Parts: structure tokens; C-alpha cells; sequence
């Protein structure tokens, strides 16, 4: 169930200087483009090696969007200002999610487009891709505009269109790393923490793609509520980490066992502590 | 929606000129194009918002400038004759699908070698024959508008007080009185079309009018005949039995 | 609107004495964007510290990657410090190998 | 590649 | 050529359709394409677009057969008018800028219906304040085409449809002058191919 992704932030800096722009792209949790308006020649930058198998030209176009985007959201704060009657002293944020979730006949499965201001919810393209849901009075009136400007006919034409063409694209060029799940490496720790009572913590390392299931079982039964489960967390080198731990009595370690489940794993894996 | 001044420019080889263009549709992408005759337009620069001109990106013999979000304008620095053409100005809005570019009414511009060279027209309107009447019950007023340069005019019918378009037809361009020449002069036709017994009621004021666009009072002229300035040439007719 | 960064501070590999390593500190789930990130070594700020790109979650909120390269010993201990619009004053977690 | 042109809020 | 319109003139009869070739060329994933009218006053007026990731447009009398791998975007006006006599241009606007590049345009010409032909050429009266004396062939079927004089001296415009709108009448016409005293309207459009039937009066 691949995807790709486009994350975009502008920020408003009264004083500090015009709104910057950013943009990242991400095919599953593969990061492959960055663009940030704050550098003194901003440019679209590689930053997955598959991506540099592009020519020139898509370097040049990408930077031209990305500058366009930078004028654009310029704008777009400026509005949004407006709608609340907000103050030109104050720093604001818009920030937005769009992408394709790609289906098992190589077609679009799902597509989606979020914006948000000042970290709360603003508008959102339904799942027909055709209408909007507006979050508050201000997001009806980018509703509005939206709809008379057919915006939902040009997202859903790209979703639809030149993002799946463009991640089966992806996909291909890279399917030595995209298409390649890593297993995560597992084991299992034992520390005591009283008299009476210790640590289970199950590890799962050097995973890819992120998506990933730890749980602990007592005697077969899950302990989802008993269970410390940290979010995963990237290992530096496009591959994450995470553990699942759960305090059990002293005697009991036997009736607990970890489960793993993950695209890389052939069978899901269950785990104990092995003194 | 987007307007253009001025709609019609004659300038002597050399001289400097600006264009001006507005558009209240609260877009920002704006644009200058030229069309010479018989061809597409083509595109001489590109403003996506208010800001500063890339002159590396304004082709040589223009200049620039991006005013405000309203107000675009061009500048031919030295006028050349190789600048004539019809100067448009474009604009549209950013995202969504209505993305085509609204075009101003166009500024036709002529570079000549010679202000000399800038005659208006003479206009004269030719009565219906006296066949046409007895054999189609019909009559066929002719106007022409002959010996003029540049080729800026405007033709128009009056009739009894309002300029009529029914029964009317005019060239859709000029001819060249003498093709094989670069600074030729031009001529126009055109017809109105009325019932026999319409034209021969001596009531009835037929007018054709013709808008020319030459000099202004700031250009200077020696020659000793008269000075062609813009101005409207017309002639009229009134029916009879 | 302001949600308080979350850390952890790890290595990128099983820690081993001696031997070259990535250390980690993960900030995430933060917001506004603006934050402040030092790697620390027995207090000194380690020099030469690089980030990952800013990107953001499902919640809208802001995560950082922030590494460097180091060897463990028995005695060194590392730590991270971070500085938010919401900490009054800076927060501080330790290395802790077995997290 | 990314949404070609974007739309004023 | 960038864009690229082969026709450079068609003619097409009154209720009729018609079609209107265009191809491009570009190595844009994104692009649209656009189609104006330009009226001999020069202003430009949009038709339709056509979106690279769009199904074929349509757009009332106006549709587009959207060829992608071909780059061909062939207009079609169904239910043809007088009115849609004008030059037609194809436009290419690429990505995100939409630096339009232009075809040369077609000429489009809608002959009306003549219902009664009467091919005639009238002198009509000299005027008192001009030299010239002209002459007008009218009322010719759709058929007839006018060529230009092989006298430098004799001016002749091409034919010209007119409306009579409150008789439902249409007719075409051509103009001919001179201020030669060997000028007449007998010999005046002797380099055009005339109906056999033209009336010469008296």
C-alpha cells in the first residue's frame, strides 16, 4: 500500500523578514525531496539517492513550483490574517498534507489534501475528492473561493493523475530500497525493579517501513493497557526503533511472551525472555 | 477585467513609449505578449506578483515594470521597425481549473521611418445604383476610406441617430494600395444595406465615420500639408426618390 | 496553541565500548516550530551537531532528528538538552542505554 | 513531483 | 514548431461543423492547452482548455478530442454561426509560469446559406467629393470566390457577408474602384471566376 506524500509549511515572521516556505516530500517513509525558501538561492535538494537518477529539468521545474509556493502562501497568510481580523505582529503557520495512497491495480486507492492553521485543523478535501469540510467560519470562506475556482477538479485530476504516475515512477527507480522491507532485529531484556517485580521491554530495531506492531501477551491475552509502547523513533539511517515494555511479577516472566509483526518479517514473531 | 492604453500608436524610428495595463480581478500573474500580423502571439515577459524585474529575462529593446498588484507596464526604450505589432497584456488566477489567461483589448503599435509617412484617411460614401433598386427592391450604400497610414482606424454606420450594425458589413482587414512597398498606404471598405424604400425617403441621414489615430499635438510637423492628427474623417448621404 | 516536545535519547546502534556509534535525540510532537536542540557530553555541548529536515505528523505537530557521531565508554555520559516557547526552563534527559 | 500550481487560501 | 496549426484557412457552410487541427510538442508532465478566437478588431476570446491530466473537454459548441501520446488537441465547433467567422488560436501553457506559446492560428470563414442568388455588378453613383468610380458584385452564391485585380490601378476587396436582421436576409459582396476613365464595372472582376448568370445592367 504505497504513497507519497507532500508536507508543506509557511510561516509568517512580521519584522523578521518575508514568510518561509517549506516543503518535503516522502515516498512511504522514505524522504526524498527538501525545499526551504530561507536559503540565499533556494533550490530543491535530493535527499533520497534514487531521486538523483532525474535530469536537470525536473530540479529546475520542482524549484520553480516551490518558489511559486513560497509567493503563493505569502498570499494565503495574508488572507487568513484577514478572515480572523488577526494582528500584522503576529507569527502564524500554515501547514498542509497531499498525497496518493496507491491500490493493488497500480491506480489511485485513496487521495487526500489537510491544511491546517496554527496547528489546528482548517479545511480538508473529502474523500470523493470533490467537496470540502471546512472546520470553522474563516475555512467557509477559502470554501467558497475554492469551490467557484474548481479547486477540487485540480486536485482530484492530479491525485488521480500525475501523483500515481509519478509514484510508480518512484517506486521503480528505487525498488531496491522502497520495495525492500527490513525485518526488524529482535530481543528481549530483563531488569528487576523490586523485590518482587521486573521489566519486560521487547526491541525491535533497523525496521523498514515504519509500520510496525509490538505487543505483550499474559498467557495469550494482550496487555495493551499494561504496556509502555514508545513511538517509533528513526535510527539515522532511514530505518526506526521502537520497544513495547510492561512491569510483571517476580515468576510470572514465562507467561509472557512478544509479539512482532512487520511487512519484512515472513512469519510474525513471538518472543521470550531467555535467562 | 483588463484594460490597455493606449489602443492604437504610431512612433518614428527611435522614439520611447509606455504601454499601460491594469487588471481589477485581483489576480496576480500578468503578462506582455506581442502578435505581429499573420502570426501567434508571443509571450515578452512574465509577472507572477508585485517585485522587482528580472531584465535578464526582458528581451532586448523593452523595458519592465510590475507597478503594483493592479498595474503592469512596457516601455519600448527605441522604437524600431521591426516593433511593430499588436501589444497584449494578460493576466489570470493561480490554482483551481479557470486558469486561461484574460487578454487586454491590445495596444496596435507602428514604427515608422518617417512621420511623413502618416496620412489620414480619405473617406467618401457612394450612393446605391439605380439597378440595384429596380432589380432587388434593395440598396447597397459603399463607404470607402482610402490613402490612410498606419492602418488604425475604426469604421462606423449612422443612421438616423445610432450607429446600426444590421444590414452592415466592412473588410475584416485593409489592403495595401501598393503591396509591393513596406510604407504603403491603406484602404477600407465597407457597406450598408437598406430597403429601397428606406433609402429613398429624403428624411433618412446615412453617415459613415471614421475614428483615425495619427499625431498628437506634442509631435512636431514641418511638411506643409495639414498635420495628421488622430481625428475622425466622415462622409454622408441623405435618401432620395 | 502550544504542545510540549516529547525526547528520547538513544544510539543509532547497540551501544558498544569502544566501538564508533550514532547518538540520537528524537524531539518530536511539538509546536510552535521554533525550538532549540544541544547534544551533551558530561554537560559540554558537543560541537558539530547536525538535524535532519522539519517535517511534522498526522497531528500536526513537529519532529526533529538531531546526531552526531561518537565512541561510548564506561564513564562518558551523554545526554540532551532542549528548549521550547513551552519549557520555562530547558529539559535535560540522560543517556540511558537499555531506552 | 508536486501539485504543479496551488490555489490562494 | 512548438504549436503547431497546419490549417490556414477553412470555410465551412452555415449549421454545419467543423474541425480544427493542433498539435505541440513539450517535455512537461503538466500543461494545458487553450483555445482563442481573435475578432478583426484584434481582441482575444477564450473557448475551452484542455488539462494534461483532464478528459477531453467540452464546453457547449466547443469540445476538444484530447490525443495525449499523439500531442494533437483538435477543436470542434458543432452548429456552425456567422458569428464564429474569425481566426482561431491554439495556445500551449506549460507547467506552473503558463508561458502561452502560440500557434499561427486558422482562419475560419462560415458561408451563410444563400437562399435566392442573383450575381449581379452594380456601378454605383460617382461622387462629387471623389475621383473613383466603384463598382459592387453581390448578392453571389457562397461558391463564388473573388480574386484580387491585374490592374495596378483597380482596388478590390474581398467578399463581405451582411445581415439584413429584420428581412432574414443575407448576402455577400465585393467592392471594386478606380479613378481611370478605362475603368468599368463590365471588366472590373474579370480576374475573378464570376457565375455564368452574373446580371450586367444596362
Amino acid at each position: 500500500s504505497h504513497s507519497m506524500r507532500y508536507f508543506y509549511t509557511a510561516m509568517s515572521r512580521p519584522g523578521r523578514g518575508e514568510p518561509r516556505f517549506i516543503a518535503v516530500g516522502y515516498v512511504d517513509d522514505t524522504q526524498f525531496v527538501r525545499f526551504d525558501s530561507d536559503a540565499a538561492s533556494p533550490r530543491t535538494e535530493p535527499r533520497a539517492p534514487w531521486i538523483e537518477q532525474e535530469g536537470p529539468e525536473y530540479w529546475d521545474r520542482n524549484t520553480q513550483i516551490f518558489k511559486t509556493n513560497t509567493q503563493t502562501y505569502r498570499e494565503s497568510l495574508r488572507n487568513l490574517r484577514g478572515y480572523y481580523n488577526q494582528s500584522e505582529a503576529g507569527s502564524h503557520i500554515i501547514q498542509r498534507m497531499y498525497g496518493c495512497d496507491l491500490g493493488p491495480d497500480g491506480r489511485l486507492l485513496r487521495g487526500h489534501d489537510q491544511s491546517a492553521y496554527d496547528g489546528k485543523d482548517y479545511i480538508a478535501l473529502n474523500e470523493d475528492l470533490s467537496s470540502w469540510t471546512a472546520a470553522d467560519t474563516a475555512a467557509q470562506i477559502t470554501q467558497r473561493k475554492w469551490e467557484a475556482a474548481r479547486v477540487a477538479e485540480q486536485l482530484r485530476a492530479y491525485l488521480e493523475g500525475l501523483c500515481v504516475e509519478w509514484l510508480r515512477r518512484y517506486l521503480e527507480n528505487g525498488k531496491e530500497t522502497l520495495q525492500r522491507a527490513d525485518p526488524p532485529k529482535t530481543h528481549v531484556t530483563h531488569h528487576p525493579v523490586s523485590d518482587h517485580e521486573a521489566t519486560l521491554r521487547c526491541w525491535a530495531l533497523g525496521f523498514y517501513p515504519a509500520e510496525i506492531t509490538l505487543t505483550w501477551q499474559r498467557d495469550g491475552e494482550d496487555q495493551t493497557q499494561d504496556t509502555e509502547l514508545v513511538e517509533t523513533r528513526p535510527a539515522g539511517d532511514r530505518t526506526f526503533q521502537k520497544w513495547a515494555a510492561v512491569v510483571v511479577p517476580s515468576g510470572e516472566e514465562q507467561r509472557y511472551t512478544c509479539h512482532v509483526q512487520h511487512e519484512g518479517l515472513p512469519k510474525p514473531l513471538t518472543l521470550r525472555w531467555e535467562p | 477585467g483588463v484594460t490597455q492604453t493606449p489602443k492604437f500608436q504610431v512612433l518614428k524610428t527611435g522614439q520611447s513609449m509606455t504601454l499601460q495595463c491594469a487588471q481589477d480581478m485581483n489576480h496576480n500573474s500578468m503578462y506582455w505578449y506581442r502578435q505581429d500580423p499573420g502570426m501567434g502571439l508571443r509571450l515578452i515577459y512574465y509577472s507572477a506578483s508585485e517585485g522587482t524585474t528580472d531584465k535578464g529575462e526582458v528581451p532586448n529593446g523593452y523595458n519592465v515594470s510590475r507597478l503594483n498588484k493592479r498595474e503592469f507596464s512596457l516601455r519600448l526604450e527605441s522604437a524600431a521597425p521591426s516593433q511593430t505589432s499588436v501589444y497584449f497584456c494578460a493576466s489570470r488566477t493561480r490554482g483551481g481549473t479557470l486558469i486561461e489567461q484574460y487578454f487586454g483589448p491590445g495596444t496596435r503599435l507602428t514604427v515608422t521611418e518617417d512621420l511623413k509617412n502618416v496620412f489620414p484617411p480619405e473617406v467618401a460614401v457612394f450612393e446605391p445604383s439605380e439597378a440595384e433598386i429596380s432589380h432587388t427592391q434593395k440598396a447597397t450604400l459603399v463607404c470607402l476610406a482610402t490613402g490612410f497610414y498606419p492602418d488604425h482606424v475604426e469604421l462606423s454606420w449612422w443612421v438616423n441617430g445610432k450607429e446600426v450594425h444590421s444590414g452592415v458589413c466592412t473588410d475584416p482587414q485593409p489592403l495595401k494600395e501598393q503591396p509591393a512597398l513596406n510604407d504603403s498606404r491603406y484602404c477600407l471598405s465597407s457597406r450598408l444595406r437598406v430597403s429601397a424604400t428606406f433609402w429613398q425617403n429624403p428624411r433618412n441621414h446615412f453617415r459613415c465615420q471614421v475614428q483615425f489615430y495619427g499625431l498628437s499635438e506634442n509631435d512636431e510637423w514641418t511638411q506643409d500639408r495639414a498635420k495628421p492628427v488622430t481625428q475622425i474623417v466622415s462622409a454622408e448621404a441623405w435618401g432620395r426618390a | 496553541i502550544q504542545r510540549t516536545p516529547k525526547i528520547q535519547v538513544y544510539s543509532r546502534h547497540p551501544a558498544e565500548n569502544g566501538k564508533s556509534n550514532f547518538l540520537n535525540c528524537y524531539v518530536s510532537g511539538f509546536h510552535p516550530s521554533d525550538i532549540e536542540v544541544d547534544l551533551l557530553k558530561n554537560g559540554e555541548r558537543i560541537e558539530k551537531v547536525e538535524h535532519s529536515d522539519l517535517s511534522f505528523s498526522k497531528d500536526w505537530s513537529f519532529y526533529l532528528l538531531y546526531y552526531t557521531e561518537f565512541t561510548p565508554t564506561e564513564k562518558d555520559e551523554y545526554a540532551c538538552r532542549v528548549n521550547h516557547v513551552t519549557l520555562s526552563q530547558p529539559k535535560i534527559v540522560k543517556w540511558d542505554r537499555d531506552m | 513531483i508536486p501539485l504543479t500550481e496551488e490555489a490562494e487560501l | 514548431q512548438k504549436v503547431t496549426q497546419a490549417q490556414s484557412s477553412v470555410s465551412m457552410p452555415v449549421r454545419k461543423a467543423v474541425t480544427l487541427n493542433c498539435l505541440y510538442e513539450t517535455s512537461w508532465w503538466s500543461y494545458y492547452i487553450f483555445w482563442y478566437k481573435q475578432l478583426p478588431s484584434k481582441e482575444m476570446i477564450f473557448l475551452i482548455r484542455q488539462g494534461s491530466d483532464e478528459q477531453n473537454a467540452k464546453s457547449g459548441r466547443y469540445s476538444v478530442n484530447f490525443k495525449k501520446a499523439a500531442k494533437s488537441v483538435a477543436l470542434t465547433i458543432s452548429a456552425l454561426q456567422l458569428e464564429d467567422s474569425a481566426k482561431y488560436f491554439c495556445a500551449l501553457g506549460e507547467g506552473g509560469a503558463q508561458k502561452l506559446v502560440f500557434g499561427q492560428g486558422t482562419r475560419l470563414t462560415i458561408n451563410p446559406n444563400i437562399q435566392n442568388p442573383d450575381p449581379a455588378v452594380y456601378q454605383l453613383r460617382d461622387s462629387k467629393s471623389s475621383d473613383k468610380s466603384v463598382c459592387l458584385f453581390t448578392d453571389f452564391d457562397s461558391q463564388t470566390n473573388v480574386s484580387q485585380s491585374k490592374d495596378s490601378d483597380v482596388y478590390i476587396t474581398d467578399k463581405c457577408v451582411l445581415d439584413m436582421r429584420s428581412m432574414d436576409f443575407k448576402s455577400n459582396s465585393a467592392v471594386a474602384w478606380s479613378n481611370k476613365s478605362d475603368f468599368a464595372c463590365a471588366n472590373a472582376f474579370n480576374n475573378s471566376i464570376i457565375p455564368e448568370d452574373t446580371f450586367f445592367p444596362s
